[PDB]
């Protein structure tokens, strides 16, 4: 239908985030402990890092599909112009098994509890919110990858068509690193 | 001699007798004389249901002022043992307050094992009267049984570090637990 697209959309702790707490902070906790600085280093690691406030802490460079089947490898590249997803969209063939797989840079501090949040739309209703923890991650020069587990595209003559979608990055801090649209269209085929 | 290699950590308030339990089951013999807070992660090789299996372990900081710190070790974990320690009651009591919130909300469809520290302690008097001090008994095995259904574990194991007894069952549950897949995210969406 488009009426009854409110039905479908009908099948939608608490952990509390720590007290905030810097780098720098954390590494002069219990310093004279050697087992303790070790933990740090190998979980920081071996320092040193970046430290100005201006640049972002996180940057999420690309959002992919990983899927043996598909023809061509299908990305959003998030470092240019995300306005511009606004007027193209992606092909998903219906019924197919994916996962998504996004990375990013942590630059400056501990990102605690980041999170992708997913909202899918169609036709304004709202028929599918997702997110998936990615984590807590320290600053590094080498970006992380994080993968998704295992899901299925839908299929059938309903689930085939143009979708809506928002996605956003979150945090538990709350903090706003990315939001933006693009679409999906989901068809019987692959587009390449 | 390679093998497949799963990422376990554990968690638990702080006297709980993570780090113990790791020593002995590297080294395989208790603390004499000083206990680190952190045990440096290492790996173990452990043959469960004639399978050469290789476990990669990771002690953690229980403090709160670690709240921060402790999560980065989430990411990869194919298993997670969650402990207190039988001879504390205020651990136990822990475990649906501070631990399973965190593990839940950072490793959504992770396995858990609920294990019971230090056995030996359950019947030994000092212990025994030391609670009683504060009108407390040591945690019933029926207590943490069901805690476990509380949680929604995989299962519940109790052990001993001081003694050995019940720690090399508790690594094999481990295995049992990541060696399992099928969960998750429960037909959403849609
Ligand atoms: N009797 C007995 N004592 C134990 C056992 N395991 C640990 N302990 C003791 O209880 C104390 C807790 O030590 P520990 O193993 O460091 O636990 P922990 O959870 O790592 N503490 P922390 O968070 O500070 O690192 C130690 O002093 C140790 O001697 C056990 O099986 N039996
Ligand atoms: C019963 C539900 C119907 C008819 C439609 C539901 C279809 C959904 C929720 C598809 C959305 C999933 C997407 C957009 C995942 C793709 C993500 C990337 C390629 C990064
Ligand atoms: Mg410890």
């Amino acid at each position: 239908t488009a009426e009854q697209l409110a039905q479908i959309a009908a099948e939608n702790v608490n952990y509390k985030p720590p007290a905030q707490k810097s780098i720098q902070e954390i590494q002069e906790l219990d310093k004279d402990d050697e087992s303790l600085r070790k933990y740090k280093e190998a979980l920081l690691g071996r320092v040193a890092v970046s430290a100005d406030p201006n640049v972002p802490n996180v940057v999420v460079t690309r959002l992919t599909l990983v899927c043996s089947t598909a023809p061509g490898p299908l990305e959003l590249d998030l470092t240019g112009d995300l306005e511009s997803f606004k007027k193209q969209s992606f092909v998903l063939k219906e019924g197919v098994e994916y996962r998504i797989k996004i990375s990013f840079r942590v630059n400056r501090e501990i990102v605690s509890g980041m999170k992708y949040i997913q909202h899918t739309y169609r036709k304004g209703v709202k028929i599918d919110k997702t997110d998936y923890m990615v984590g807590s991650y320290g600053p590094r020069a080498e970006e992380y990858e994080f993968l998704t587990p295992m899901e299925e595209a839908p299929k059938g003559m309903l689930a085939r068509g143009s979708y809506n979608i928002k996605s956003r990055f979150t945090d538990d801090d709350r903090t706003d690193h990315l939001s933006w649209e693009w679409n999906l269209t989901i068809k019987k085929e692959w587009k390449d | 001699m390679a093998a497949i290699r799963k990422k376990l950590v554990i968690v638990g308030d702080g006297a709980c007798g993570k780090t113990c339990l790791l020593i002995v089951f590297s080294k395989d013999q208790f603390p004499e004389v000083y206990v680190p807070t952190v045990f440096e992660n290492y790996v173990a090789d452990i043959e469960v249901d004639g399978k050469q299996v290789e476990l990669a372990l990771w002690d953690t900081a229980g403090q709160e002022d670690y709240d921060r710190l402790r999560p980065l070790s989430y990411p990869d974990t194919d298993v997670i043992l969650m402990c207190f320690s039988i001879d504390s009651p205020d651990s136990l009591e822990n475990i649906p307050e501070k631990w399973t919130p965190e593990v839940k909300h950072f490793c959504p469809n992770v396995p858990i094992i609920l294990v019971g520290n230090k056995k030996d302690l359950r019947n030994d008097e000092h212990t025994r009267r030391e609670l009683a001090k504060m009108k407390q008994e040591p945690v019933k095995p029926e207590e943490g049984r069901d805690m476990a259904n509380r949680i929604g574990a995989f299962g519940y194991m109790e052990c001993s570090a001081k003694t050995k007894d019940g720690v090399r069952e508790v690594f094999e549950m481990a295995t049992r637990a990541a060696l399992q897949a099928r969960r998750g995210k429960k037909k959403s969406g849609c």
